[PDB]
C-alpha cells in the first residue's frame, strides 16, 4: 500500500540498524508474497555504501528478486552505477559490487543488461596494471558464458579478439581463468568462430610452445569435441613431434589423447597414437615425477578400451594385453589403474579368425601366475583388486581356472585368516570363493574341504552382518558341492557334520540378529537338512520347532517355506510326520493375505509335503486346506 | 657442553588498543573481570554466558554493557562510529 | 491402459526387480525400466520412496562397514563418500536424465544419511560431518584438484549445519596462514571465489579482513627490511580468533630482535600494546655438535625446552615447569611426543632434512569440544539477540508467531530447539527486558 510503503520508508530511514533489519525482512516478505520504485532504488543504492555487513547482506539479497517487479528503465542506470563502483579503491566495496552483480545475473532469466556488461568488460578485460581486476572480470565472464550464451549476434568476435592477448599472462591463475572462460564460451557456442580460434592456435603452435596452448586445446575439446574432425590430422603429428623432448612436458600431450577418443569415436588414426602411448608407458628413471607420468597413459588406455568395441582381435593379437599384464610391479596408483583397465576390458569381452576364447584361454595361465606373484603384498587395496580380478575372470566364462585351484587356495586362506583385513576385503574374498565353487565342478574341490571348512566356519560367526551373510552363502555352497546328488561321489564327510551343524544352529536363533543373516542361516539349514540330514538323527525331531515358530513371523516367512520345500523334495527320506500335524494348519492360516510369492511358496511346500509324506493325514488339516482354497 | 643456534623465528604479533585492554569505558572495571550487575544477581547461566564482544574497529566490550548502550545511541564510547558485531 | 495393466498387477515384481538391479551394478536396465514407467500419470511415489530408502540403506551400510577407523581417519571416509556421490550422480545422469523429483529425492537422501549415520550414532553428536569435511579440505590444501573441490562444494549444500563448516574453515585458514605451508594461490583464489558465490558475505568478510591484515603485515615487513634472519607476522585482535597464550620466558639469545621491533612500533604506532603469541612459530636449528649438520622444524615450545638443556649439568621437569609457566598436561604431552622420535647427541637419521612437526593427537579432541561448545553459546546468543531485537518494531505479538518468525529467519542457517528458545525467552524476561501482561496468556510487551 502507498501509506504502508511510506510508513516503512519513514521509519526505516532513521539511521538505525534493527529498524533497517526489520524493514528489509518486511519488504522481502512482501515481495515473496513510479516514484516508489525510484525511492527504493535510491535508498538501496545508498545502503550499498553502508559499512554495516548485515545491512549490506540484506540489501544485496533483496536486490535479487527485486528485478522481477522493478521497472525496466533504471536497470541500465543501476547496472552502470554498479560497474562504476566496481572500479573503486576499497576492496570491501569491490567484493560487494561483485556479489551484487553475481546475484542479479543469477536471478536474471530487460535484456540490455547483458549487452551493456559484455561491452564494458570487452574494454575492461584489456591489459591493466591491477591483476585483481582481471581475475574478477574473468570470473564474471565465466559466469556469463555458463548462464548466458544466447543470441550474441555481434559480440562474440569482440570478446574473442580482446581475450586473445590475455592468454599469455605470466600468472598461472589468470591463464587458468582465461582457459575456463574459453571453454565455457565454446560450450555455449558461431558458424566460423572456432575456425579462427583453431587457425590461431595452429599458427601459435609453430613457435616457442608452452603448456598454455595445449591446456587450452584440451579444455575447448573437452567442452566441445564434436566439431573438430578435419583439424586433427595436423594435431596428432604436432603432439608426436613434440613428445620427443627431454624436459617434462608430455603430461598435457597424453591427456589430449583420451579426451580425443572420448569425444570423437570414428577416426582411422588409432594405431599411431596407440603405439605412442605404448612406448610412453615405458618411462622409468616430490622431486621425482616419473611415478606420475604413466597416469595419463593409463587413462588413455582406459578410454581406448572403453570406446572401442568392434576391433577386439586387433587389441588381443598385439602385445597390448601382454604389456598390460607384465606392467604390474609399479606404484599403487599405476597398479590400481592397470587393474581397472583390465577389469574394464574383461567386462567388455562379453558379446554385445579365431574367437576370443582361444587367446583368453592361452593368456589365462599368464594372468594366473601374475596374480599369484601379486598376492605377496601386505596392502589391502592390492588384495581387493586381485579378488575382484579373480571374480571377473571366473564370472566371464564357466570352468575357466580349472587347473590352478591348488595354488590359488592358499592365497584365499591367508586373506581370510589374517588379522589385518578390512571388512570389504573379507566380503569380496568370500564372494569370490562362493562364485568359484558355484561355477567350477565339484570334482576340483574335494581335496580342499579340509582347508576350506575351518576358515569358513570361523568366519560364520562375526559381529558384522554382511560378512556373516556371505559366510553363510559360502557354507551353503560348500555343503551343496561336497555332496552332489546328481553324480555319485566317494568321500567321507562325517567329521564336518557337527562342525557345520554347530555354527548353523547357533546362527539360527534370534540373538537380536538382522533379518538378512537370519534368512541366510535358515537357507543354510534347509540345504543342509535336505542334502545331509540322515547323519543328524538326535537333533532332527527337536530342532524342527524353530521353523514352525518362525513361520508366524512375517520377517522370515518366505525363506523358511523355501527351506521346507527343499527339505521335503529330497531323494533321501526326512522324518517330518510329527511336525506335519502341527505344521499344516500354520501354513494354511497364511492363505488369507494378498502375497503372490508367499502363496506360491506355501502351496509348493504343502504340495511336496503331501506328495512325499502321506502315511498319516487327519481330517482337520484336509478340511482346513480345502476351506482355504476359495480365497486362493 | 651441547649448544646450537637458531636461524629464523617468524613470530606472530597481536596488537590491541591500550585503553581497551586497560578497562572498558561503559563500566569502570577491569575488562578481564566480569561486570558488576551480572554478579549482583546470580540465579542462572547468565554469570557464565557473559563474555566480551568484538567489532570491526577492534574494540572489546561486554555483551551486556553494549546491549544496554543500544537504543540510547548506536556508537561505541571511545571511537565515534556505528557499532558492528563480528565475533563473540 | 497398457501401462496400467502392465504395472497395476505387477507392482511387487517390478519393485523387487528395482531393488535387485539397484543392489547390483546394472544401470542400463535401471534406465530402461525408468523409461518404461515414466509414462505413468502420478504413480511414481512408491518408486521414489523405494529408491530413497535404498539410498539410506546403502549409506548406512557403507558408513558402518568401515567402523572404528573412519572416526580417526577422515581421509578414507571422505573418499568413500565422494566415490558414492559421484557414482549416484553418474547413475542419475545415465538413467534418470536429471529428473527434478528424482534429483530432489537423491538430495534429501544424502542429507539424511550425512546428518545421521552409524558413526554419528555412537558419538552422540550430529555435527561431525562438517568436521570431517573441513579436515579433508585442510589436509588436501596442506602441501588437478578443481573437480574434487567442486564436488565437495556441491555435496556440502546438503549439510544443514553450514555455520559449523564455515567456522571450522575460518579457524583452519587462520592457523594455516601463520606458517608458509599453503597450496598454490590459484587454488586458494578459486576456493575463495566458490565460497563467495555459494556462501554469503558474512563468512567471506573475515576472510577478506585476514587477507588485508596479512597484506599490510607483509608490506610493513618489506618496508622494515628496506630500511634495514628474522620475521614477524602482525595480526589484529578482532580478526584472528586465538586463545590468549600463557606466561612464557623470553630467550636471551634474541632479546634484541623483539626489543627493536617493540621500539619501532612504539615510535611509529604509539599507544598500542602488543601481545606476541609464542605458540605458532617454526624454524630450523643449525646443529654443529652432532656428527653431521641436521635441521629440525621446531615450534616455539619444544624449541625452548631444548634450549633449556644448553649449559646445565642437571635437568629436571619441575624447574622448567616453574620457569616456563606452562600447563603440566601440554608439557608432558610435548615431552612424550618429542621423546617418541628418539631425539632426547649421537643418533643419526636417514635424511639430512627431517620434519619433526607432527599432529598433536591429544589436544585435537579437547579443541574440537571447545569449538563445539563455543558454537553452542554463539547460537544461543544469536537467537537471544534476534528475539530481543525483533520486538523493537513489533509491539505485541503471540508466542507462536514469534517462534515461527525466529525459525524462518534462521532456517537456512540452523534449526534451534524449542526448549532452548523457551529458556532464552524466560531468562530475557528475568533480566528485566520484558513484562508479563496479565490481560492475555503467553503474551509479552516490549520494555526498555
Ligand atoms: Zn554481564
Ligand atoms: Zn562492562
Ligand atoms: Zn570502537
Amino acid at each position: 500500500a502507498s501509506y504502508h510503503i511510506s510508513n516503512l520508508l519513514e521509519k526505516m530511514t532513521s539511521s538505525d540498524k534493527d529498524f533497517r533489519f526489520m524493514a528489509t525482512n518486511d519488504l522481502m516478505t512482501e515481495l515473496q508474497k513510479d516514484d516508489s520504485e525510484r525511492k527504493v532504488v535510491k535508498m538501496i543504492l545508498k545502503l550499498l555504501e553502508d559499512k554495516n555487513g548485515e545491512v549490506q547482506n540484506l540489501a544485496v539479497k533483496c536486490l535479487g528478486p527485486l528485478v522481477s517487479k522493478v521497472k525496466e528503465y533504471q536497470v541500465e542506470t543501476i547496472v552502470d552505477t554498479l560497474c562504476t563502483n566496481m572500479l573503486s579503491d576499497k576492496e570491501q566495496l569491490r567484493d560487494i559490487s561483485s556479489i551484487g552483480l553475481k546475484t542479479v545475473i543469477g536471478e536474471l532469466p530487460a535484456a540490455n543488461v547483458c549487452k551493456k556488461i559484455t561491452g564494458r568488460l570487452t574494454s575492461a578485460i584489456a591489459k591493466q596494471e591491477d591483476v585483481s581486476v582481471q581475475l574478477e572480470a574473468l570470473d564474471i565472464m565465466a559466469d556469463m558464458l555458463s548462464r548466458q550464451g544466447g543470441l550474441l549476434v555481434n559480440f562474440h568476435p569482440s570478446i574473442l579478439t580482446c581475450l586473445l592477448p590475455q592468454l599469455t599472462s605470466p600468472r598461472l591463475a589468470v591463464r587458468k581463468r582465461t582457459i575456463i572462460a574459453l571453454g565455457h564460451l565454446v560450450m555455449s557456442c558461431f558458424v566460423d568462430l572456432i575456425e579462427h580460434l583453431l587457425s590461431e592456435l595452429s599458427k601459435n603452435d609453430s613457435m616457442s610452445t608452452t603448456r598454455t596452448y595445449i591446456q587450452c586445446i584440451a579444455a575447448i575439446s573437452r567442452q566441445a569435441g564434436h566439431r573438430i574432425g578435419e583439424y586433427l590430422e595436423k594435431i596428432i603429428p604436432l603432439v608426436v613431434k613434440f613428445c620427443n623432448v627431454d624436459d617434462d612436458e608430455l603430461r598435457e600431450y597424453c591427456i589430449q589423447a583420451f579426451e580425443s577418443f572420448v569425444r570423437r569415436c570414428p577416426k582411422e588414426v588409432y594405431p599411431h597414437v596407440s603405439t605412442i602411448i605404448n612406448i610412453c608407458l615405458k618411462y622409468l628413471t616430490d622431486d621425482d615425477m616419473s611415478w606420475k607420468v604413466r597416469r595419463a597413459a593409463a587413462k588413455c588406455l582406459d578410454a581406448v578400451v572403453s570406446t572401442r568395441h568392434e576391433m577386439l582381435p586387433e587389441f588381443y593379437k598385439t602385445v597390448s594385453p601382454a604389456l598390460i599384464s607384465r606392467f604390474k610391479e609399479r606404484e599403487e596408483n599405476v597398479k590400481a589403474d592397470v587393474f581397472h583397465a583390465y577389469l574394464s576390458l574383461l567386462k567388455q569381452t562379453r558379446p554385445v579368425g579365431e574367437t576370443p576364447l582361444t587367446m583368453l584361454q592361452s593368456q589365462v595361465p599368464n594372468i594366473v601366475k601374475a596374480l599369484h606373484k601379486q598376492m605377496k603384498e601386505k596392502s589391502v587395496k592390492t588384495r581387493q583388486c586381485c579378488f575382484n580380478m579373480l571374480t571377473e575372470l571366473v564370472n566371464v566364462l564357466p570352468g575357466a581356472l580349472t587347473q590352478h585351484i591348488p595354488v590359488l587356495v592358499p592365497g584365499i586362506i591367508f586373506s581370510l585368516n589374517d588379522k589385518s583385513s578390512s571388512s570389504n576385503l573379507k566380503i569380496d574374498a568370500l564372494s569370490c570363493l562362493y562364485v568359484i565353487l558355484c561355477n567350477h565342478s565339484p570334482q576340483v574341490f574335494h581335496p580342499h574341504v579340509q582347508a576350506l571348512v575351518p576358515p569358513v566356519v570361523a568366519c560364520v560367526g562375526d559381529p558384522f552382518y554382511k560378512i556373516t551373510s556371505e559366510a553363510l552363502l559360502v557354507t551353503q555352497q560348500l555343503v551343496k558341492v561336497i555332496r552332489p546328488l546328481d553324480q555319485p561321489s566317494s568321500f567321507d564327510a562325517t567329521p564336518y557334520i557337527k562342525d557345520l551343524f554347530t555354527c548353523t544352529i547357533k546362527r539360527l536363533k534370534a540373538a537380536d540378529i538382522d533379518q538378512e543373516v537370519k534368512e541366510r542361516a535358515i537357507s543354510c539349514m534347509g540345504q543342509i537338512i535336505c542334502n545331509l540330514g540322515d547323519n543328524l538323527g538326535s537333533d532332527l525331531p527337536n530342532t524342527l520347532q524353530i521353523f514352525l515358530e518362525r513361520l508366524k513371523n512375517e520377517i522370515t516367512r518366505l525363506t523358511t517355506v523355501k527351506a521346507l520345500t527343499l527339505i521335503a523334495g529330497s531323494p533321501l527320506k526326512i522324518d517330518l510326520r510329527p511336525v506335519l500335524g502341527e505344521g499344516v494348519p500354520i501354513l494354511a492360516s497364511f492363505l488369507r493375505k494378498n502375497q503372490r510369492a508367499l502363496k506360491l511358496g506355501t502351496l509348493s511346500a504343502l504340495d511336496i509335503l503331501i506328495k512325499n509324506y502321506s502315511d498319516s493325514l487327519t481330517a482337520a488339516m484336509i478340511d482346513a486346506v480345502l476351506d482355504e482354497l476359495p480365497p486362493l | 657442553k651441547k649448544r646450537f643456534e637458531v636461524k629464523k623465528w617468524n613470530a606472530v604479533a597481536l596488537w590491541a588498543w591500550d585503553i581497551v585492554v586497560d578497562n572498558c569505558a561503559i563500566c569502570r572495571n577491569h575488562i578481564m573481570d566480569l561486570c558488576i550487575e551480572c554478579q549482583a544477581n546470580q540465579a542462572s547461566a547468565t554469570s557464565e554466558e557473559c563474555t566480551v564482544a568484538w567489532g570491526v574497529c577492534n574494540h572489546a566490550f561486554h555483551f551486556h554493557c553494549i546491549s544496554r548502550w543500544l537504543k540510547t545511541r548506536q556508537v561505541c564510547p571511545l571511537d565515534n562510529r556505528e557499532w558492528e558485531f563480528q565475533k563473540y | 491402459k497398457c501401462e496400467q495393466v502392465l504395472i497395476e498387477k505387477h507392482l511387487e515384481i517390478f519393485h523387487t526387480e528395482f531393488q535387485n538391479l539397484l543392489d547390483a551394478d546394472k544401470n542400463e536396465d535401471l534406465g530402461r525400466m525408468y523409461n518404461l514407467v515414466s509414462r505413468i500419470q502420478d504413480g511414481l511415489g512408491e518408486l521414489k520412496k523405494l529408491l530413497e530408502t535404498h539410498i539410506h540403506n546403502q549409506g548406512l551400510a557403507a558408513i558402518e562397514k568401515c567402523g572404528e577407523a573412519a572416526l580417526n581417519d577422515p581421509k578414507m571416509y571422505v573418499q568413500t563418500v565422494l566415490d558414492v556421490h559421484k557414482k549416484y550422480n553418474a547413475l542419475v545422469m545415465s538413467a534418470f536424465n536429471n529428473d527434478a523429483g528424482f534429483v530432489a529425492a537423491l538430495d534429501k537422501a544424502c542429507g539424511r544419511f550425512i546428518n545421521n549415520n552409524a558413526v554419528t550414532k555412537m558419538a552422540q553428536s550430529s555435527s561431525k560431518s562438517p568436521e570431517l569435511l573441513a579436515r579433508y579440505c585442510d589436509s588436501l590444501l596442506k602441501k588437478e584438484l578443481e573437480d574434487t573441490l567442486n564436488q565437495v562444494m556441491v555435496v556440502f549444500k546438503y549439510i544443514e549445519d553450514k555455520d559449523v563448516f564455515q567456522k571450522f574453515y575460518a579457524k583452519m585458514l587462520a592457523k594455516r596462514l601463520v606458517h608458509q605451508n599453503s597450496a598454490s594461490d590459484d587454488a586458494e583464489a578459486s576456493m575463495i571465489s566458490k565460497l563467495k558465490q555459494a556462501c554469503g558475505f558474512e563468512y567471506t568478510s573475515k576472510l577478506q579482513r585476514m587477507f588485508q591484515d596479512i597484506g599490510v603485515s607483509k608490506d610493513l615487513n618489506e618496508q622494515f627490511k628496506k630500511h634495514l634472519d628474522f620475521s614477524i607476522q602482525v595480526l589484529s585482535s578482532g580478526s584472528w580468533p586465538f586463545q590468549q597464550s600463557c606466561t612464557f620466558a623470553l630467550p636471551s639469545e634474541l632479546e634484541r630482535s623483539y626489543q627493536r621491533f617493540t621500539a619501532f612500533y612504539a615510535s611509529r604506532h604509539s599507544g598500542r600494546k602488543l601481545t606476541w603469541l609464542y605458540q605458532l612459530s617454526k624454524g630450523e636449528l643449525v646443529t654443529n655438535c652432532f656428527k653431521n649438520r641436521y635441521t629440525l622444524q621446531a615450534s616455539t615450545f619444544q624449541m625452548a625446552i631444548l634450549l633449556q638443556y644448553n649449559t646445565e649439568d642437571a635437568y629436571t621437569v619441575q624447574q622448567l615447569t616453574d620457569s616456563t609457566q606452562i600447563k603440566m598436561d601440554i608439557l608432558a604431552q610435548v615431552l612424550q611426543i618429542l621423546l617418541k622420535s628418539k631425539l632426547l647427541l649421537g643418533y643419526k637419521n636417514k635424511k639430512l632434512r627431517v620434519n619433526i612437526n607432527v599432529p598433536m593427537k591429544t589436544e585435537q579432541k579437547q579443541e574440537q569440544e571447545t569449538t563445539h561448545k563455543n558454537i553452542e553459546e554463539d547460537r544461543k546468543l544469536l537467537i537471544q539477540a534476534a528475539i530481543v531485537r525483533i520486538m523493537k518494531m513489533r509491539k505485541v505479538l503471540k508466542h507462536q508467531q514469534l517462534l515461527g518468525e525466529v525459525l524462518t529467519q534462521l532456517s537456512s542457517r540452523f534449526k534451534p530447539r524449542v526448549p532452548v528458545i523457551k529458556k532464552c525467552i524466560d531468562i530475557l524476561i528475568e533480566k528485566e527486558y520484558l513484562e508479563r501482561v496479565d490481560g492475555e496468556k503467553d503474551t509479552y510487551s516490549y520494555l526498555a
